[PDB]
């Protein structure tokens, strides 16, 4: 008859989805773009030629210092200031709420018409393919399985085996 | 979605996802150091 | 019935005592870097005076020392409860007798002031922290090594090292 | 209740203090209601004053047992599969010593995992799968791995029938409140169509696939996954494809046969699990009945019928309200279900029904005491719930002047007798032993009660045992041996690893245990009988059905006025039965090993786990810790550093937990209050207590945390004491 | 739990220090040990000796009947 | 060093324990795993209690007779962190169990009807008053004894 | 990894391969 489920912060999950899959937009075409044999072959002897490696897990700091700065300072001030204490405007804070941010403060505001509104027209682009990313990297992020799993010979683990026709990997297409 | 001055609730025994687990991660320190009875330091 | 931010004098002081003894702390280092030479733990025995009489001991070079310090230390306690030290530069800082905007109770957030001459211990705030946390660093990486930086031959890229005990 | 009846929300009740009687859990804070809530969670004097639902809940929250028994069994078939030892053990029984469970070597663990058979580290078993599992007209590890998910199938589905009730808008009255047919169905075709269906998959497939196992092979050098269809050609070895008969009847000729069955009795030399050539016939010969039987019938009629003079006028009318009770038609059941479980516990040990049991000692006595504590833990219950009837269930008093209104009529009476019964027993039923001590410690055997001093003479024999093993010469057809090899007459040769069953002799030291049981079974029942009978009214309190069947105790007056009630008669009646069963167990193994279990070799010079030490020496009730408790148990208190060790290492806790019960059993109540405040004080100074008024235990909760502990203590104590003296010699 | 589990080691077992202690300041002339001001000599008593604590309160370890039995975990 | 014997650097009785006892572990001449890939006494369970050789670390560790190791901890010769090191540790961990005990508690008794908010939990663990504990430098070691919980409230 | 010549000289090859008579199956029978 139906679940009392809609989170109220059901509003948050979705701008958490603009995260996961717009971000995963920068994966589908850089990966499956490849360039097969551009001319041919990658040769990467450069910042990794001969200086005792380069990254790996000093990669993580240099990667996620300013991604720490990027992601960190994102949802914190997407909009919300005011931020204090006592009573509810319902999500699980909304202490900004009725207050935009500052009474008579500065230029807290982006743009005219007493709001944060970047006008009403732009439902066209970011509704379809951009949240399509959600429903695309859903099964095309679940091509993950098909692309590698089956562990190209080398490794069978707790040998049950249980079947044998032929291998499985990735390249595009398929037998049949 | 949770900002400042306490938050959302939780059940009767979320302690059974607190005895099991957290605590559970601790066997996870009691095999990394599979042993105790004093301890080196860092 | 008392609500929130109170403390008054308290440990606003503590910070400015930690950082000023963290600053004058790294002044313990400083020396062995431009002309490197002598450093690490050293067990220094300080700088050492003349060549006449001593030889490794001559008794405790510090216990006799710290009796003096004592009744010139409880004198900040001979201050912090009831303000008194002519210069008047930590308890609230200088400018004479102001900062009673926190001396008589009622802080909440109060940033403060002080120095008839220009600004304040303000960019002599930062220099307080950076030194209190620098020690953090300074006596953090002993336990493994004791020297800072050279050039691009084979040092500033980290090659092979031993890790913690286990 | 309140928010927000009735038509107007879906919107579910998550948030707003309380529910469960009406100045309910009150706004005002407390703790007692957190044992409330769980306790009496199921109950019915609240939920609604109107039957209806309740049967609409119990037919659902029932369901989730089957489903569970079903998630269970799966992790046991899976377990009895890929955590293997079953494959290994079967080509290699007499030899193995089975496992299913194994640790993971975290912390101390591993000691618990100690070479069990077909070449691996693990912890043993006394739960005879690996032996139902003989069955597998097929064999294969991944196979049980289908039977297994076949399990999780029945579950999810036989667990969405419980969504597909209460939560779905439910049936009603008529549906159960017409009973007219129920057993018609049940016994006919399931009781029947299982035992029946079980027949078909009990010679088809199983019989043949252990007809030629009882010899050698290594499986798949036998029993394919289909092989057993139309191919009625291997069914060729184990009798005809009926040759010229057509659908039994007689115009049949036997110049040399008589279909499978050809009735056995005794025990396979090579697998003494009793014969299977029978096991089809007996299940077939069941079902028929059920098949014919479940065809009554439509109800009163038959009970509305035979009355007499002193007999039961109300016999006639023995309950409209037996379509309107539950608490009644549950309590009846428990006495049977329950009393019909520990009848298992015998026909098992003196007639094994699975291949490799007896030889397997420890993997069917565990059984005979597990099955033994249900045929008892379900019986005191079968009384409790009658008390629950006797107090309340019906609306008013519409039920009148009958079999009951009768029994009650006498009541200071049926229980007036029964009493003296017990002190007659007890004096003839225990101080009997105490004679021995006092006079064998005085020491003059001339005059004990020995199987030899007080007049009885080197024979027990002439009674009925000796006219059982010998009855295949009556109307009896026959079939070498008896019915149960443990009977007086004839035969020996049973098994080629260790032993199994043989006669089992009696007289005294069998005579008098058998009698302590009487007095133990009897005074148990006294207290439940008088308990449930005096349920609602009495000449210590008549105003005495006025709350419920619990209530702590009426009040300091009348002298005592404490225990009374019948929660509590079903509190001191557990207290006994824990003995009832706890000493019946003590009986079986001291016999079954003092004699029976023991062992063959040349000239089959029998060598019991103990050369019958029983003889002259259980008769002394010290001999019961000279010969028992201090003798055996030396395996519990040696058990450290081993593989089983988890027993010795329990046997201290749980032999602690019990010795913690007394604190819950033996103490006041405004006591731990008076204490709980000193505490509550020190609490407030730091500012750390008040919210949720911390409170001591609810007089009868206190008794709830006696008892339950006293048992899970005093019991697993032996569950340990046992598995530790059959694993390892015996 | 540690025995039974196979590991006699791992066993938690505190010496009764402040016990034996009371007695190496008595007569428990067990296998030497100084103690800072006492040593087992230099200072002994000085103020006490051949009077009072003679052979008595000098049973020591005496595995038979030494008075004080030699205390452990 | 003190009442029992010396550490691991030598401890005869202790040695014999290593050896019989465990190694009998052995005890199974074979028991089949010539190449086989499960039954793991074989590898470690021994070697994890075993390769614990004439090394266990070295820990000092006194070891009496039968050479099971005794704990002095009197802060001397070697044995200091067999109580204090894991002692302050027990203190610091608790106290930041109940510093927050006296916290996802002293945050309620107010606003509107607050009569069992606690059978559900407002911020799970408190997850707000959470770190207040590691975010105890000094803390109750002053503000407990001066103000708030102030003798007043005493 | 680390490459020297040339992800290959002669590229990937005879690992699916069938070509002149892609036969097996379509064929056999
Ligand atoms: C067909 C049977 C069956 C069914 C369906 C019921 C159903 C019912 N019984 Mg009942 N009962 C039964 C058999 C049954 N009983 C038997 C065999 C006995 C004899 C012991 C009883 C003795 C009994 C009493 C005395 C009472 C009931 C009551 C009830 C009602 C309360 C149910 C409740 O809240 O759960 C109760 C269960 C709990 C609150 C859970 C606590 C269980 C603890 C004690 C654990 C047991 C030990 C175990 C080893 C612990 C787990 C392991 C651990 C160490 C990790 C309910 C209608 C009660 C009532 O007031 O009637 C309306 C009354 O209390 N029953
Ligand atoms: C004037 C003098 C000079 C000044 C500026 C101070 C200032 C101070 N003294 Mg002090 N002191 C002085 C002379 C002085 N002293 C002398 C001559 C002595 C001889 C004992 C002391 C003995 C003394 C002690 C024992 C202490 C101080 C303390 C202090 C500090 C706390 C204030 C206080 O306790 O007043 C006292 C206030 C009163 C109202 C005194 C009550 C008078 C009787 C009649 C009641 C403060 C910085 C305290 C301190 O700093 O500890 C951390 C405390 O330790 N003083
Ligand atoms: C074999 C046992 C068993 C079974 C089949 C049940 C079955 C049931 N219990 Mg129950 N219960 C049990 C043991 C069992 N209990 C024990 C040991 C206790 C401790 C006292 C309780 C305490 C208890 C309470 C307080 C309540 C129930 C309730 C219920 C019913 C509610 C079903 C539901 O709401 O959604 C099913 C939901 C899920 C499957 C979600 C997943 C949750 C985890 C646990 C899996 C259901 C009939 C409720 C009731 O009154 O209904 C009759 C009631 O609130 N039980
Ligand atoms: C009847 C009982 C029930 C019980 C008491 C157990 C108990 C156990 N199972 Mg188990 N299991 C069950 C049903 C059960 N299972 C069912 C229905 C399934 C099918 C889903 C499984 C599938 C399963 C697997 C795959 C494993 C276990 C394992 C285990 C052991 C690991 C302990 C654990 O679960 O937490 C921690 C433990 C002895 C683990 C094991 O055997 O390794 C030691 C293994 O992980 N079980
Ligand atoms: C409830 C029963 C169970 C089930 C589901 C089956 C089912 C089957 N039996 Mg069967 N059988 C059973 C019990 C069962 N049997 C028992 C208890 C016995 C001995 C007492 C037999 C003796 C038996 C024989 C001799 C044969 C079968 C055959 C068959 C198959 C087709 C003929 C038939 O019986 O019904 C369907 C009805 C018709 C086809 C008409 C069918 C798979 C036959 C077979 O292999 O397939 C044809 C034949 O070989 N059975
Ligand atoms: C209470 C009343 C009424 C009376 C006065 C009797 C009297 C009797 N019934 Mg009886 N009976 C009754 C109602 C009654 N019945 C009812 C209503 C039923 C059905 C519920 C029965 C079912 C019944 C059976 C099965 C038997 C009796 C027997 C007997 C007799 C016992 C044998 C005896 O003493 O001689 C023996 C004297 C010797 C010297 C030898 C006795 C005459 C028994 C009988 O038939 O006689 C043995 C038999 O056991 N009755
Ligand atoms: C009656 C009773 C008995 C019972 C059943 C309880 C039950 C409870 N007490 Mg409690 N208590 C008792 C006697 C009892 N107490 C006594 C005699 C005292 C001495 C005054 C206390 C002092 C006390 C304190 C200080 C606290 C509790 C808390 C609690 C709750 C913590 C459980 C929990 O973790 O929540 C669900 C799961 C979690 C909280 C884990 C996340 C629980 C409801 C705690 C509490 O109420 O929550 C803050 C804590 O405040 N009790
Ligand atoms: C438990 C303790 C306490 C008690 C009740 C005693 C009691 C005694 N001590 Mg003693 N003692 C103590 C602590 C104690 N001591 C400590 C801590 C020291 C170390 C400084 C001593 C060092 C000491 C000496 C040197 C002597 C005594 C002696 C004595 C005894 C006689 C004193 C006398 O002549 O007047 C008397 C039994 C005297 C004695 O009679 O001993 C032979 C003398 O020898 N004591
Ligand atoms: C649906 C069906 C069926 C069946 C069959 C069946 C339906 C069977 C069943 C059976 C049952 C059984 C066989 C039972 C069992 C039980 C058990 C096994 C249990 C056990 C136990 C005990 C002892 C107690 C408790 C515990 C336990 C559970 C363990 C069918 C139907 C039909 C139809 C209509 C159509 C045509 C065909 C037919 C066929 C005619
Ligand atoms: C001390 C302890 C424990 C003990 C314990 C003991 C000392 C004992 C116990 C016991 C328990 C039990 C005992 C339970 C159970 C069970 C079971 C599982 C059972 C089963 C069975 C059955 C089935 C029926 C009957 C029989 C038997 C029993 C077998 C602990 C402690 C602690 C601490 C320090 C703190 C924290 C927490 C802890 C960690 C916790
Ligand atoms: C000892 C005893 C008590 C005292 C027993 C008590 C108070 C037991 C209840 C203790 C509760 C179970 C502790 C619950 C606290 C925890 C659940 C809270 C923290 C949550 C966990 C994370 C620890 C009685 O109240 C009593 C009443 C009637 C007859 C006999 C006795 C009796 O013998």
């Amino acid at each position: 008859s139906d679940p009392e489920s809609l989170r109220w912060n059901v509003q948050a999950e979705l701008v958490h989805s603009r995260w996961a899959m717009l971000g995963a937009a920068g994966i589908f075409i850089p990966e499956f773009l490849t360039k097969l044999g551009i001319l041919n072959t990658p040769s990467w002897y450069t910042a990794g030629e001969q200086e005792y490696f380069t990254d790996t897990t000093t990669l993580f700091i240099v990667e996620l210092v300013f991604i720490g700065w990027a992601e960190g300072r994102r949802w914190a001030d997407i909009l919300n200031p005011g931020c204090v204490n006592t009573d509810p405007i319902f999500p699980n804070n909304k202490l900004t709420g009725t207050d935009v941010g500052y009474p008579g403060g500065l230029w807290f505001d982006p743009l005219g018409w007493g709001s944060a509104s970047p006008q009403k027209l732009k439902e066209l682009r970011t509704k379809e393919i951009k949240n399509g990313r959600l429903a695309m990297l859903a099964v095309m992020g679940a091509w993950f399985q098909h692309i590698y799993t089956g562990t190209g010979p080398i490794d069978n683990l707790f040998a049950a085996h249980l079947a044998d026709p032929h291998a499985t990997i990735f390249a595009a297409f398929t037998p049949k | 979605m949770r900002d400042f001055k306490t938050y959302l609730s939780v059940a009767p025994v979320l302690s059974t996802l607190w005895f099991g687990s957290l605590a559970g991660l601790l066997i996870e320190i009691n095999r990394f150091f599979p042993d105790a009875l004093t301890f080196p330091f860092f | 019935l008392a609500e929130d931010p109170e403390n008054l004098r308290w440990f606003v002081q503590a910070e400015l005592v930690n950082g000023r003894w963290a600053m004058l702390g790294v002044a313990g280092m400083l020396l062995p870097e431009v002309f490197t030479s002598i450093g690490i733990i050293n067990v220094p025995k300080w700088y050492a005076a003349g060549k006449e009489e001593y030889f490794a001991s001559s008794s405790t070079l510090f216990v006799i020392e710290f009796i003096l310090s004592h009744y010139v230390e409880i004198r900040r306690w001979q201050d912090i409860k009831n303000p008194g030290s002519v210069n008047q530069d930590p308890i609230f800082k200088q400018y004479s007798l102001p900062a009673g905007e926190v001396g008589y109770p009622g802080g909440i957030f109060n940033p403060l002031n002080f120095a008839p001459t220009l600004e304040a211990k303000e960019k002599e705030i930062a220099n307080g922290r950076l030194m209190l946390a620098f020690l953090g660093f300074i006596i953090q990486h002993n336990v493994t090594g004791k020297g800072p930086f050279d050039n691009l031959l084979q040092h500033i890229s980290d090659p092979w090292h031993n890790t913690i005990v286990q | 209740l309140v928010d927000r009846d009735p038509i107007k929300t879906s919107f579910e009740q998550w948030a707003k203090p309380g529910h469960f009687s009406r100045t309910i859990a009150k706004g005002p804070d407390t703790t007692t209601w957190i044992w409330n809530l769980h306790a009496d969670a199921h109950d019915f004097d609240s939920h609604t004053s109107d039957l209806e639902e309740i049967s609409r809940k119990v037919f659902s929250a029932h369901f989730g047992q089957l489903s569970i028994i079903f998630l269970w069994l799966s992790g046991m078939y899976f377990h009895g599969a890929r955590f293997s030892n079953y494959e290994a053990w079967l080509n290699d029984p007499t030899h193995i010593g089975p496992s299913a469970q194994v640790v993971w070597p975290i912390v101390g663990q591993e000691i618990l995992n100690g070479d069990v058979g077909g070449g691996f580290r693990g912890i043993q078993i006394t739960s005879g799968f690996f032996q139902i599992w003989r069955a597998s007209g097929i064999t294969s590890e991944l196979q049980l791995y289908c039977t297994a998910i076949g399990a999780l199938v029945f579950a999810g589905l036989m667990l969405f029938a419980g969504w597909f009730h209460y939560h779905k808008a439910a049936p009603k009255l008529a549906w159960f409140q017409d009973v007219e047919s129920m057993l018609n169905h049940h016994l006919a075709g399931l009781l029947g169509l299982g035992s029946l269906s079980w027949a078909r998959h009990q010679v088809h497939v199983s019989l043949p696939i252990n007809q030629f196992l009882n010899a050698g092979v290594d499986p798949k050098e036998i029993p394919l996954p289909h092989e057993f269809i139309l191919n009625r050609d291997l069914l060729a070895q184990l009798y005809p494809s009926f040759a010229e008969g057509a659908t039994p009847f007689f115009t049949l000729n036997w110049s040399k046969y008589a279909d499978f069955l050809t009735f056995r009795g005794g025990l396979d030399p090579l697998t003494g699990g009793l014969w299977l050539t029978d096991i089809a016939h007996h299940h077939l010969a069941i079902a028929i009945l059920f098949l014919i039987a479940g065809h009554m019938y439509r109800i009163k009629d038959i009970l509305e019928a035979h009355k007499g003079p002193f007999t039961g006028q109300g016999h006639k009318g023995l309950y409209e309200i037996l379509t309107t009770s539950w608490h009644a038609q549950l309590s009846i059941n428990l006495a049977m279900l329950g009393s019909l479980t520990i009848v298992v516990a015998q026909h098992m040990y003196s007639m094994p029904p699975y291949p490799y049991l007896a030889t397997d000692y420890a993997t069917q006595l565990s059984l005979f005491t597990h099955h033994m504590w249900i045929g008892g833990f379900l019986i005191v219950g079968a009384a409790a719930h009658a008390a629950i009837f006797m107090v309340r269930d019906y609306d008013p008093t519409t039920r009148y002047n009958d079999l009951l209104d009768r029994v009650l009529r006498h009541r200071d009476a049926i229980i007036s007798h029964l009493n003296w019964v017990c002190i007659f027993l007890g004096f003839h039923s225990f101080g009997l032993y105490i004679h021995n001590d006092t006079m064998s410690a005085l020491g003059r055997p001339q005059d004990m009660f020995s199987d030899t001093a007080i007049q009885l003479q080197p024979v027990f024999a002439q009674w009925i045992q000796n006219t059982h093993a010998l009855a295949p010469g009556t109307t009896a057809p026959g079939a070498t041996a008896s019915t149960s090899l443990t009977w007086g007459g004839g035969d020996l040769v049973a098994v080629g690893n260790k032993v199994a069953l043989l006669p089992i002799p009696l007289g005294t030291a069998d005579f008098l245990v058998h009698h302590i049981h009487a007095f133990t079974i009897h005074v148990t029942v006294l207290i439940l009988l008088k308990g449930v009978l005096f349920a609602r009214s009495s000449r210590l309190i008549p105003d005495k059905a006025n709350l419920g069947f619990r209530f702590p105790c009426d009040g300091p007056g009348r002298g005592g006025t404490c225990q009374v009630s019948a929660w509590d008669h079903v509190f001191l009646g557990l207290f006994w039965m824990y003995n009832s069963i706890s000493v019946v167990i003590f009986h079986f193994s001291w016999k079954m090993q003092s004699d029976v279990w023991g062992t063959i070799n040349d000239q089959g010079v029998v060598t019991h786990i103990t050369a019958g030490n029983f003889a002259q020496s259980s008769i002394t009730i010290n001999g019961w810790l000279r010969d028992f408790l201090w003798a055996q148990a030396s395996q519990v208190i040696q058990s450290y550093g081993s593989s089983l060790s988890a027993y010795g290492l329990f046997f201290l806790g749980a032999h602690f937990v019990w010795a913690f019960s007394l604190m819950f059993l033996f103490s006041g109540r405004g006591y731990w209050q008076e204490l709980i405040e000193s505490i509550v004080w020190a609490h407030n100074k730091l500012k750390v207590a008040p919210a949720t008024q911390p409170r001591a235990l609810s007089i009868v909760q206190g008794r709830a945390v006696g008892v339950t502990h006293y048992l899970l203590g005093g019991i697993a104590t032996t569950w340990a004491f046992f598995l530790a003296r059959i694993i390892a010699v015996g | 739990v540690m025995l039974a589990f196979g590991t006699p080691e791992k066993q938690i077992l505190i010496e009764p220090i402040f016990a034996q202690w009371i007695q190496s300041a008595h007569g428990k002339t067990t296998y030497g040990f100084d103690i800072p001001l006492s040593s087992t000599n230099g200072p002994a008593l000085n103020a006490g000796r051949n009077i009072w604590l003679p052979g008595w309160l000098n049973a020591i370890n005496e595995n038979s009947n030494s008075l004080f039995l030699t205390i452990g975990p | 060093d003190i009442a029992g014997l010396t550490p691991c650097k030598e401890s005869k009785q202790f040695a014999k324990r290593e050896k019989q006892a465990l190694k009998k572990l052995q005890a199974s001449l074979k028991l089949y795993a010539d190449d086989s890939a499960p039954a793991l006494a074989i590898k470690a369970t021994m070697e994890k209690t075993k390769k614990r050789f004439d090394n266990y670390g070295k820990y000092g560790l006194l070891c009496g007779s039968d050479g099971l190791p005794h704990l002095i901890v009197s802060g001397d010769q070697r044995h200091w962190g067999e109580f204090i090191t894991p002692g302050i540790l027990f203190l610091y961990i608790a106290g930041w169990i109940g510093w927050v005990g006296r916290s996802y508690l002293i945050a309620i008794r107010d606003e509107k009807k607050p009569t069992q908010k606690e059978i559900i939990i407002d911020v799970p663990l408190a997850s707000s008053l959470l770190f207040r504990g590691f975010s105890w430098p000094v803390a109750a070691y002053r503000e407990l004894l001066n103000g708030e919980l102030v003798d007043n409230n005493f | 990894g680390v490459i020297e010549e040339y992800l290959e000289k002669s590229k990937t090859n005879k690992e699916l391969n069938d070509k002149k008579r892609l036969a097996t199956t379509g064929a056999n029978f």
